[PDB]
């Protein structure tokens, strides 16, 4: 077992400059989940049984 | 009779807890609904226009 | 409750279970703030840094980037609300995360937003000069970009001047 | 058209499925990838007229310069159609000759 | 002097006045108590937990 410090993740610098841009040639189709609860159980309770 | 003592003791401080465990269950519900609305807010107004 | 006393202890004891609901309960609090903080500010996969040089087109961020002198690496911004707002059983836990990883996720966003535009928002950042990054903006909002190319440097001017006085404001 | 509320990427459609005590979203989304490199510019002096393109931007593989659309390459030869005139090649920043 | 408590006993610099007995901070808890036999300002912290 090793204590680390957190990574917060990679590390970049975009090339930025005043006449130039970037463009996409190609393309990929994703599909992803998402899961959302809506309901859960109905219960009933009696005084005078509990 | 000191038992009877700290059984009053007892019941009031429990009452007391209990109380501050609710006051602070609505207080972090309604944070959480000020921050799904700060996270939208985000997500929608800065990484594009809205 | 008891305060360290074993007859306390044992009188509680004959209670039945009501303390591991309420530790049970503040538990999923914490984990609650934790996974809020997370959620609102960890909104990119890598971090991004602005170009040595700051030639934003006339547009001028010197007062929210951060400042590199200061080690906190907070901006002016930052530091103005920083500093404009202020044991008997109980603790207090620190944050998963601290501060300095907030302002590093927001310098992220800030350089992100201010070189590529919202492309970073979907995939990879592609770099665009901001003049016509505006010029698309306003394209959305019903304008054409005529507007924009004809008054940038007025834009520009009364940008800054909102800025400055925002400041002073708060 | 709101962004990232259902999907990472611009969004295209959804599914929905069933599950014991809540619902489960297939989102599909379209992502681009293979970028490039190019050089731009925010208008054309021609004539001494000023050209903007209709939609689109202006790039140039070194040489020739063409209009594209914006999330795709595809450039085409720059024409009256796809541009119109607004003034004169005398006060935009990054104005060029072609 | 008949008041029991647990703690660390710690010399402290508080400035009491010749007719006080014990001093505290807030919530009545007791922070410093003077030794009868010697009148020195001591100091009362509770014993760390956690
Ligand atoms: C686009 O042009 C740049 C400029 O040469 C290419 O080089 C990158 O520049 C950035 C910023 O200076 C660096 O962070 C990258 O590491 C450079 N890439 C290298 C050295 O391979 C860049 O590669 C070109 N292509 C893209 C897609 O940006
Ligand atoms: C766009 O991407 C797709 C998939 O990434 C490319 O199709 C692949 O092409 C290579 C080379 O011929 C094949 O080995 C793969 O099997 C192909 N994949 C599929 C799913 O067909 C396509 O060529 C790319 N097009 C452009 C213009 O870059
Ligand atoms: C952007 O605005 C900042 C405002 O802080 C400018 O920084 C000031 O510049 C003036 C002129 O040199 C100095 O007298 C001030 O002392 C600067 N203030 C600070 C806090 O550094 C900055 O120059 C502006 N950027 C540009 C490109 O003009
Ligand atoms: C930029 O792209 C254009 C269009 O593909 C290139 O022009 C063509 O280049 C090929 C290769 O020599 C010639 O066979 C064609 O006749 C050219 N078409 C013309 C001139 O209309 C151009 O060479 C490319 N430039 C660079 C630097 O890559
Ligand atoms: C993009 O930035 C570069 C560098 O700042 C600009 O190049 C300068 O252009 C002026 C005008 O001709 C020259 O006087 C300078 O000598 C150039 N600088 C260098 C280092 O070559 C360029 O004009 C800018 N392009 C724009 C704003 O469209
Ligand atoms: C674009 O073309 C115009 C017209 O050919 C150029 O304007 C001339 O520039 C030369 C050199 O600076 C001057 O001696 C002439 O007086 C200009 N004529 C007019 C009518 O203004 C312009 O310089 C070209 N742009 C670039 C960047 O080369
Ligand atoms: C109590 O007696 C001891 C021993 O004689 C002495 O040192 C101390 O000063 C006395 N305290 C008081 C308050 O008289």
């Amino acid at each position: 077992i090793i204590a680390y410090t957190m990574s917060l993740g990679a590390e970049n610098s975009v090339a930025y400059s005043n006449n130039s841009i970037a463009i996409p040639t190609n393309f990929t189709i994703s599909v992803t989940t998402e899961i959302l609860p809506v309901s859960m159980t109905k219960t009933s309770v009696d005084c005078t049984m509990y | 009779e000191a038992e009877v003592q700290i059984d009053r003791l007892i019941t009031g401080r429990l009452q007391s807890l209990q109380t501050y465990v609710t006051q602070q269950l609505i207080r972090a519900a309604e944070i959480r609904a000020s921050a799904n609305l700060a996270a939208t807010k985000m997500s929608e107004c800065v990484l594009g226009q809205s | 409750i008891c305060g360290d006393s074993t007859e306390c202890s044992n009188l509680l004891l004959q209670y039945g279970s009501f303390c591991t609901q309420l530790n049970r309960a503040l538990t999923g609090i914490a984990v609650e703030q934790d996974k809020n903080t997370q959620e609102v500010f960890a909104q990119v996969k890598q971090i991004y840094k602005t170009p040595p040089i700051k030639d934003f087109g006339g547009f001028n961020f010197s007062q929210i980037l951060p400042d590199p002198s200061k080690p906190s690496k907070r901006s002016f911004i930052e530091d103005l609300l920083f500093n404009k707002v202020t044991f008997n059983g109980l603790t207090v836990l620190p944050p998963l995360l601290t501060d300095e990883m907030i302002a590093q996720y927001t310098s992220a966003l800030l350089a992100g937003t201010i070189t590529s535009g919202w492309t970073f928002g979907a995939g990879a950042a592609l770099q665009i000069p901001f003049a016509m990054q505006m010029a698309y903006r306003f394209n959305g909002i019903g304008v054409t970009q005529n507007v924009l190319y004809e008054n940038q440097k007025l834009i520009a001017n009364q940008f800054n001047s909102a800025i400055g006085k925002i400041q002073d404001s708060l | 058209k709101r962004v990232d509320f259902c999907g990472k990427g611009y969004h295209l459609m959804s599914f929905p499925q069933s599950a014991p005590h809540g619902v489960v979203f297939l989102h599909v989304t379209y992502v681009p990838a293979h970028e490039k490199n190019f050089t731009t510019a925010p208008a054309i002096c021609h004539d001494g007229k000023a050209h903007f393109p209709r939609e689109g931007v202006f790039v140039s593989n070194g040489t020739d310069w063409f209009v594209t659309q914006r999330n795709f390459y595809e450039p085409q030869i720059i024409t009256t159609d796809n541009t119109f005139v607004s003034g004169n090649c005398d006060v935009v920043i990054g104005i060029v000759n072609n | 002097n008949g008041l029991t408590g647990t703690g660390v006993l710690t010399e402290s610099n508080k400035k009491f006045l010749p007719f006080q007995q014990f001093g505290r901070d807030i919530a009545d808890t007791t922070d410093a108590v003077r030794d009868p036999q010697t009148l020195e300002i001591l100091d009362i912290t509770p014993c760390s937990f956690g």
